[PDB]
């Protein structure tokens, strides 16, 4: 059984998410 | 100089003296289609007389590609 | 797949829009004085 | 001048293109940064340490979701032994028609890549079933890797950073990692096993929301609470047992039937989960040890002051090392490096003979991938390990702080510790090259029967104490009125001999004359390894020709052509020559592994009985027979899915080229060639209006051995890994 | 300390180190390192005599 | 080790009549009593008594027909396979100790000369053929020396590097 | 003809003697016994 | 000192290098940029158009190759413009002066692949 | 629990960890 | 700029500033040797970092020793 066109957005989404807390980690650690 | 001209013909006479003596050249020049050239024959010890590969002439020997016997025959 | 046209963008978007990005925005950083 | 090496005012200052290349190279060299504390330095390792963690979960659900939605996981759970897992899906505008109907393998799912990291397995026999599944596992990663980017962001604020003490408290680490990141990971893995992957094993459904009405035994935990445990033990699967289905199915769940299930060839489920309910008692147990604030347990100083033989043969002991290991940080790498890199080897040596994962030893791309994978990553990390030893002596060990102990006595006499390494190496690389030379004139000259053949008597003696009945020696698990035998005979020993004396799997493989040489072949290359890494580590604070090599850091270029020449004499140099003898080791473990694998794969055990034991039976027969398939992969008559490995064997060995020019040619010949670069362009018409902002250099001594160092590492790599696919592959 | 005695070098760093070597003169004037030997081998320099202080040298 | 004595093996039989057929084969090209029909006669004959040596030998052969020699001094012992690995052994290690032996007496001769560098590139053939033919009892000299402290240098005497 | 033998005392030379020696009595003792592989008679 | 030859001190070579847009006496950078985008955007076009992988499918490899001309022109505005950001931190050799120059290319460049893609239409 | 399990074990039909 | 450190067992042989190709090193009174005299380096952001001084300083160890640092134009060899 497929995944859907939601799930892979909610994924992405997620993964957005992610990525800004990982770019604020990113820049605490810089300085 | 004179050093290395020596060395040199010393160089050029074991290999004349090779084709007279340990070579299948007479075989050879009676047949130089079915003959392959060889003009160095090892010693039979430690299992390397399987060197001395059937090269034709009735003859047994290292097979050569030097170009003596090519050479020999035009001169 | 579903979505299938989601390759098609960000193939292009990850392979050639964010390293042109990122090195243009580490270039600027690097000769920053 | 600029600004991009913030953490070095030295390297912000250099005028030319060195600076950007050591600005990189140093980053993480967080104690040579510039006002770095030592607070400020372990609170950036742990913020570092949590932003490792979440790329590691990142990359776990990236696995997870692109299976889930390009791959064939309900298809290859149908049918585990006829379908190639998919990794993922292919979209390359670079691709022709021929491309794309070679990749796409005549399915539905378009150009796809076929995988060989045997996630599919483990998937399976962890109980995951569906796409839903492993798409619910991928959010779920995701959203742990988000929870250790916030939590590596927080513990960087003031008011949450942890102080200096925090991280040192040794005692309190090692208790709460011992007794909860193994003993309670392990405990509730053995409860996943228990309440998921074994009902899924035998056709049971159970997910979240109906696992709490699910019994996993059915006497449920009465048993556990009475103290009559052999209940959980009765009634295993049977021979008979199909995966994932009910048929044969038992309801045992904690046995140690040992051996393998006929079926999948891998270790039973039950077995796995009893394993890890036992390492989670023992763990736990080994987490109550140490004292924290409770007045009870042991303190690592007092043990380590404790434990000095009276009669001096180890002068002070151990007396002064918490000190020493507590307070460098290179110490604790080395020793963890260390100690991961071999389990890492451990982790390959038993994967292939002992498979973990239902319907992995059928898969023998997968197994030598996976062998191969762990075998090359535990070379790169005992070579770090031995690296950072060697930081250590350069950077943090203090020889009045250790006077006398262990660790000044072993630098005390290095120079017989290196003679010794040496002398060892030398007779092994003598005898080994000599045996095989010897073989290999003996199989030139038409006689192989005058081939010196050494027979492994030693490791038949110990398969055969361990059951293998094959070679005649009767001991042990061989005997079978030893006590050994009797012991063992009610519990593990009937699958256990079942699966040493069957020779279709990997458990125990038979051996003879060129398992014997190539494993001494192996001993040159870890002992030749050990000795140039020690011998790095030993003199890397100084030596005969530099006897002040600490006062010049663990990496340098050398120390001029006086004194005769003193080129690659740092102790980072030492760790780049060892790391090519790392590879050609690792190179030679994993050819045996290979071909030894393919010759039993293919059904033709001779293959590598009677071609192994001479140099040009291994080219012959192993590199030239076995990469016909794999150059072939593009040709004049067309192409096939093969040919993205024959592209990139010859890309690991254009790589592996260009390698040896930053190794052979080095620096004064690119230097002047880049002065007359520098000419050229200032005098150029319409391209002196641009400059240079770096003014353009040659790349450093160190930087290009590090330079040519990578490129021949890559190309090691890439190579052997599409030689070893497409070779394993193309026939299976 | 005397004219052509054996010493035993005890600098760490000198590569004569533990070896034994000829004095070949002691300056008299106060100078840092006054005695100097002379080794039978040389070092990687291809020099054999090297100036040591009187506590970095042993009568043997 | 599962393996099968030589004489008995039908791998050793079918490899011996192989090579025996391959030089006939060779053979039948030439005229009898010709050089290469006597010297491929002569290797026949050396590969006969080749086999027969190495199956009178007591030699063990694997699934391959191939001799397989035993190294462990018990097995070799009580198996008779004392001649593949033992013998040679002890065989080498009196060589070795007398090369070794031999090298050190001449650079201790040469050490209490006025110039020891002249003597180990121009050799003093007299005094290393003397020292040469003394190396056949070693052992003994050896052994004293091990037993009286004078085989080795004491580490006071050694120079080492900074620690 | 002591400058000559001085000269034959040279390390290469000397090399070549004992190794011209070493190989040659390898090389006669397997032709006067082929193909030694264990110590039986 | 400086080593001078026909090629670097003739009248005719210095001639003709004055008269480049580059080294032309008073022009605004922009306008070089432009003079400088026209020439060169005409020329990217023609082995993009000729040699590119729809090159043998007629009407489109001209659209083909005048996009990737574009592209290309697009990629070398963008390098022209970082260059300027960091070079300088003559009115040519000036932040601004490259800036103008900088987007004088990216107009001449586009310009003349549109006329590129005009010639080959007509 | 060490006792009350290996009383299980050894009273169990089947199970003999004794080595004779 | 490199760093450039005289140790007091130099014996004032003045080698090492013969050997220097960019002037680093000059020859000061001193009462430590029987030279009367010994190494200075007030220069040593002209030091290129070639170390010819170590291989010109008789002394065991080296009495002249050339720790190389951060890297300027001068201490590079640049001429462009
Ligand atoms: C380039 C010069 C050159 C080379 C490479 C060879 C090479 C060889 N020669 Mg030819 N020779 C050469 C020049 C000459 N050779 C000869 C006359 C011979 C003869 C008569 C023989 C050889 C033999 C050999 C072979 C074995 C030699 C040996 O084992 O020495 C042995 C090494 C020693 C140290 C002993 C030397 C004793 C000698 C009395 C002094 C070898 C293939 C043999 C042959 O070819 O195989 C059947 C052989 O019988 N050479 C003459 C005329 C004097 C030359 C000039
Ligand atoms: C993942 C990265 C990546 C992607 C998605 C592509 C995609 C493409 N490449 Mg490949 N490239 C990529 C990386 C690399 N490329 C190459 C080397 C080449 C070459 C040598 C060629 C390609 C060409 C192509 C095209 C082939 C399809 C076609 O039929 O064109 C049909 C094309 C069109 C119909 C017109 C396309 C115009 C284009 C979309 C304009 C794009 C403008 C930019 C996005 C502007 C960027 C501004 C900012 C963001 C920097 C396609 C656009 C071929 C070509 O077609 O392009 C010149 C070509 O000759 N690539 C290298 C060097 C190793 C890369 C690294
Ligand atoms: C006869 C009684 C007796 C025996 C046999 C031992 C035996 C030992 N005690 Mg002692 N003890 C004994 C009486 C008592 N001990 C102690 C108290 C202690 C303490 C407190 C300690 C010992 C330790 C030791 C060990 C090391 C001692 C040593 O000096 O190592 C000498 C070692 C060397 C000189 C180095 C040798 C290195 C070797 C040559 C390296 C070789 C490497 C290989 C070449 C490479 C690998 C090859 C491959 C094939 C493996 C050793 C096992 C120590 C220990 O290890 O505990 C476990 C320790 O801390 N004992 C008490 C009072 C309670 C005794 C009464
Ligand atoms: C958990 C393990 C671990 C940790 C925390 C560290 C931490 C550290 N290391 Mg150790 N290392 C570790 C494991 C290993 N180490 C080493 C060997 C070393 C050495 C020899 C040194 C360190 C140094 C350092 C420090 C500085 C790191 C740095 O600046 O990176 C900079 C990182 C780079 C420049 C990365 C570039 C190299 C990389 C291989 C590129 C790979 C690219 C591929 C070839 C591309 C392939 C795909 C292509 C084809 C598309 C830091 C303390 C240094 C030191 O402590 O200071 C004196 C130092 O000299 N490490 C190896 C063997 C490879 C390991 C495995
Ligand atoms: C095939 C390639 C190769 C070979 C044969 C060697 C050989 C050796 N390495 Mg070298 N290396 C090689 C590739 C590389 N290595 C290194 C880096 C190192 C390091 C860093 C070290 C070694 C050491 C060793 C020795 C290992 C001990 C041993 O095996 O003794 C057996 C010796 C051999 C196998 C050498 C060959 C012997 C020869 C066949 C004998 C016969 C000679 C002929 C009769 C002479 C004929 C002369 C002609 C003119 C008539 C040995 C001398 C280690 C060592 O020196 O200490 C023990 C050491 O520390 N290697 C790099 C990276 C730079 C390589 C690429
Ligand atoms: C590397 C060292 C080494 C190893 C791993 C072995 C291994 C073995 N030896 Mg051997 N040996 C070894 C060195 C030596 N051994 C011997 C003398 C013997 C004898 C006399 C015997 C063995 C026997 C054995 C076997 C059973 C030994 C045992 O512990 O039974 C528990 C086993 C195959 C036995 C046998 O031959 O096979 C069963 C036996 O009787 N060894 C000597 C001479 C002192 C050695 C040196
Ligand atoms: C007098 C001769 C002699 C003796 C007694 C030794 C003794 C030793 N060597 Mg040294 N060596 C000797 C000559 C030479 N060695 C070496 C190079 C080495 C290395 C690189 C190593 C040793 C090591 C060792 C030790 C271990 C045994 C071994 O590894 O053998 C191996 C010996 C060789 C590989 C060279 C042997 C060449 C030849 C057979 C010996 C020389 C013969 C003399 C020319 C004979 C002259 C006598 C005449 C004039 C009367 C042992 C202390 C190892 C170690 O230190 O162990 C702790 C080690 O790693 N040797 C060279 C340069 C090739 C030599 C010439
Ligand atoms: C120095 C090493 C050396 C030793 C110990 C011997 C030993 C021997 N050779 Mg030999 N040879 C040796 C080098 C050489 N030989 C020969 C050529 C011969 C011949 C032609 C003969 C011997 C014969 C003999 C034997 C009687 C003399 C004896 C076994 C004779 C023989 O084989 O038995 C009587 C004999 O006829 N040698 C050459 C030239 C290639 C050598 C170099
Ligand atoms: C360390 C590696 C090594 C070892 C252990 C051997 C061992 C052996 N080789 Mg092999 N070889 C080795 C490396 C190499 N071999 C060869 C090429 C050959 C050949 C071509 C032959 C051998 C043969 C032999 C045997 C010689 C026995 C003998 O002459 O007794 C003589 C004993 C003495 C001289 C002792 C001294 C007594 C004293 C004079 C009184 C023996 C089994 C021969 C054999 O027939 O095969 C089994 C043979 O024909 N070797 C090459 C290439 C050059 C090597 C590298
Ligand atoms: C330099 C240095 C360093 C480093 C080091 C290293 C890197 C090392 C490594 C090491 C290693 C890498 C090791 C390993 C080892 C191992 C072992 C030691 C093991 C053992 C085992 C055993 C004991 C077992 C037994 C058994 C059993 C139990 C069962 C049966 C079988 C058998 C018998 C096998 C450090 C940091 C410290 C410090 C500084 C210096």
């Amino acid at each position: 059984m497929p995944l859907s066109d939601s799930q892979i957005f909610i994924a992405l989404f997620i993964a957005l998410l992610t990525g800004i807390l990982a770019v604020r980690l990113g820049l605490e650690l810089y300085s | 100089h004179f050093g290395q001209l020596g060395i040199i013909l010393i160089w050029l006479s074991g290999m004349y003296f090779h084709g007279a003596r340990f070579s299948n050249y007479e075989a050879w020049l009676s047949d130089p289609i079915h003959i392959k050239p060889s003009a160095q024959v090892v010693w039979p010890v430690v299992g390397q007389e399987i060197l001395n590969g059937d090269v034709g002439g009735g003859f047994q020997g290292v097979q050569i590609t030097s170009g003596f016997f090519q050479l020999w025959r035009a001169s | 797949m579903a979505a299938a046209y989601l390759p098609s963008v960000l193939v292009p978007l990850v392979g050639l829009v964010f390293p042109a990005i990122a090195m243009a925005s580490l270039f600027l950083y690097i000769e920053k004085e | 001048a600029t600004k991009f090496p913030k953490f070095s005012q030295g390297l912000a200052k250099d005028p030319t293109t060195r600076r950007i290349w050591y600005g990189i190279a140093t980053a993480h060299d967080f104690e040579s940064h510039d006002n770095i504390t030592e607070e400020s330095l372990y609170q950036k390792i742990f913020a570092s340490h949590f932003g490792q963690l979440a790329i590691i979960f990142l990359w776990t659900s990236g696995n997870l979701f692109h299976v889930a939605w390009q791959g064939n996981f309900p298809q290859w759970v149908q049918d585990p032994l006829h379908v190639r897992p998919i990794a993922h899906a292919i979209w390359d505008p670079h691709f022709g028609q021929p491309a794309v109907e070679a990749f796409t393998r005549g399915g539905a799912q378009g150009p796809v890549n076929i995988a060989t990291s045997g996630v599919y397995q483990w998937w399976y026999t962890i109980g995951l079933r569906t796409n839903q599944d492993l798409f619910q596992g991928s959010v779920f990663l995701t959203i742990l890797s988000g929870l250790f980017l916030f939590a590596g962001w927080l513990h960087l604020q003031p008011r949450f950073q942890p102080a200096l003490a925090w991280f040192k408290n040794a005692e309190s680490r090692l208790n709460h990692h011992l007794s909860g990141l193994f003993g309670v990971s392990s405990l509730a893995w053995t409860g996943h096993l228990v309440h998921v992957a074994i009902p899924e094993a035998r056709g049971q459904h159970v997910r979240w929301d109906n696992f709490l009405t699910t019994l996993p035994h059915p006497q449920g935990l009465a048993p556990f609470f009475s103290g009559n445990w052999a209940v959980y033990a009765q009634n295993p699967d049977s021979s008979a047992h199909l995966f994932g289905t009910g048929e044969g199915s038992g309801t045992a769940i904690l046995t140690f039937l040992g051996g393998f299930h006929p079926q999948t060839q891998s270790l039973w489920l039950t077995d796995i989960a009893h394993h890890h309910l036992a390492i989670a008692v023992v763990f736990i147990l080994a987490g109550h040890m140490y004292r924290t604030n409770f007045g009870i347990g042991h303190t690592m100083q007092e043990i380590l002051d404790a434990h000095t033989p009276p009669g001096g043969g180890l002068g002070a002991g151990h007396k002064g090392l918490f000190d020493t290991v507590n307070n460098s940080l290179h110490f604790q790498l080395g020793l963890a490096l260390a100690s991961v890199g071999t389990i890492t080897s451990l982790v390959a040596q038993h994967m292939y003979s002992l498979p973990p994962y239902a319907f992995l030893a059928q898969d023998f791309t997968t197994q030598a991938s996976l062998y191969t994978h762990h075998q090359y990553i535990a070379g790169f990390i005992l070579c770090g390990a031995f690296a950072h030893g060697a930081i250590f002596f350069v950077r943090d060990y203090d020889p009045e702080q250790n006077k006398g102990n262990v660790l000044a006595r072993i630098l005390d006499h290095k120079e017989a510790v290196i003679s010794h390494l040496s002398w060892v190496s030398l007779f092994l690389g003598f005898h080994t090259l000599g045996l095989y030379v010897h073989n290999d004139v003996m199989q030139a000259f038409g006689t192989p029967e005058k081939q010196i053949l050494i027979e492994p008597v030693f490791a038949q003696w110990i398969q055969a104490a361990q059951g293998k009945t094959l070679y005649g020696f009767d001991l042990l698990l061989s005997q079978s009125n030893s006590a050994a035998f009797s012991a063992g005979q009610t519990l593990w020993l009937p699958g256990w001999l079942d699966a040493i004396n069957s020779n279709s799997n990997s458990l125990f493989l038979t051996i003879g004359p060129g398992d014997f040489l190539v494993h001494h072949a192996i001993a040159l290359g870890l002992h030749t390894t050990t000795l140039i890494l020690v011998k790095g580590a030993l003199d890397a604070r100084g030596s005969k020709l530099m006897p002040d090599k600490k006062d010049f850091g663990y990496s340098f270029p050398c120390d001029g052509p006086g004194r005769g020449g003193t080129c690659d004499i740092s102790a980072w140099d030492a760790f780049y020559l060892a790391v090519f003898w790392m590879l050609n080791t690792i190179g030679w473990v994993t050819f045996y592994f290979h071909w030894k694998h393919l010759g039993i794969w293919q059904g033709n055990v001779n293959q590598f009985n009677e071609s192994s034991t001479y140099l040009m039976g291994w080219l012959r027969d192993y590199l030239w027979l076995n990469s016909s398939q794999l150059i072939n992969g593009y040709n004049p008559f067309g192409m096939n899915s093969l040919s993205v490995w024959a592209w990139m064997f010859l890309f690991g060995h254009l790589i592996y080229a260009t390698g040896f020019m930053f190794l052979i040619s080095w620096r004064g010949y690119w230097q002047e060639l880049i002065e007359t670069l520098a000419w050229a362009h200032e005098r150029t018409p319409l391209a002196n209006l641009v400059r240079w902002r770096d003014k353009p250099v040659a790349l450093s001594i160190v930087q290009a051995r590090l330079v040519g160092l990578a490129h021949f590492s890559a190309g090691y790599i890439l190579t052997y890994a599409a030689f070893l696919i497409a070779s394993t592959s193309g026939k299976f | 300390r005397l004219w052509c005695v054996q010493v035993k070098v005890l600098r760490p760093e000198s590569y004569w180190f533990n070896e034994v070597g000829k004095v070949v003169s002691v300056d008299q004037s106060g100078i840092r390192y006054p005695v100097v030997v002379r080794f039978p081998t040389v070092n990687y320099a291809g020099v054999s005599t090297n100036n040591y202080s009187l506590e970095e040298v042993q009568e043997v | 080790s599962g393996l099968t004595p030589c004489s008995e093996s039908k791998g050793f039989a079918k490899r011996q009549k192989n090579e025996i057929k391959a030089l006939t084969k060779r053979l039948k090209q030439y005229e009898e009593g010709s050089a290469p029909s006597l010297a491929l006669k002569a290797t026949i004959e050396r590969t006969e008594k080749r086999f027969a040596n190495y199956g009178n030998a007591g030699l063990l052969c694997g699934t391959d027909g191939l001799p397989h020699l035993i190294s462990d001094p018990g097995l070799a012992l009580r198996f008779g396979h004392a001649g593949e690995t033992l013998i040679p052994t002890v065989g080498f290690l009196y060589i070795a100790g007398w090369i070794g032996t031999a090298g050190r007496d001449y650079l201790i001769a040469s050490k209490g000369e006025a110039k020891p560098r002249e003597k180990e590139y121009i050799i003093d053939v007299p005094l290393a053929l003397k020292i040469s033919a003394q190396g056949a009892g070693w052992p003994f000299r050896v052994i004293r020396e091990l037993q009286k402290g004078t085989l080795l240098e004491k580490d006071s005497n050694i120079t080492v590097s900074p620690r | 003809m002591k400058n000559f033998t001085t000269y034959l005392s040279t390390a290469p030379v000397v090399a070549l003697i004992w190794f011209t020696f070493t190989a040659g009595l390898l090389i006669e003792i397997n032709r006067f016994f082929p193909d030694p592989l264990v110590f039986s008679f | 000192g400086m080593l001078e030859t026909p090629v670097t001190s003739s009248p005719l070579v210095a001639g003709f290098l004055s008269n480049l847009p580059a080294y032309r006496i008073g022009v605004s950078p922009l306008l070089r940029g432009v003079e400088i985008g026209l020439v060169h955007g005409f020329l990217v076009t023609g082995p993009f158009i000729k040699l590119g992988p729809l090159r043998n499918i007629p009407g489109v490899a001209e659209r083909a190759g005048c996009l990737s001309g574009a592209g290309l022109v697009v990629i070398l505005a963008v390098a022209l413009t970082i260059y300027g950001a960091s070079a300088f931190q003559d009115p040519l050799q000036t932040a601004d002066g490259w800036q103008k120059f900088s987007a004088g290319w990216l107009v001449g460049g586009l310009s003349g692949v549109a006329w590129a893609w005009i010639l080959t239409q007509t | 629990y060490f006792i009350l399990a290996t009383t299980s074990l050894n009273n169990t039909p089947g199970f003999d960890p004794k080595p004779f | 700029s490199h760093a450039v450190k005289i140790y007091d067992t130099c014996i004032g042989c003045t080698q090492c500033v013969r050997a220097c190709p960019t002037d680093v090193l000059e020859m000061v009174p001193w009462d430590g040797c029987k030279a009367s005299q010994i190494a200075s380096a007030p220069r040593t952001e002209d030091c290129v970092g070639c170390k010819r001084c170590e291989s010109a300083c008789p002394t065991d160890f080296l009495s002249v020793r050339v720790y190389l640092g951060s890297e300027t134009t001068r201490s590079m060899g640049l001429a462009y």
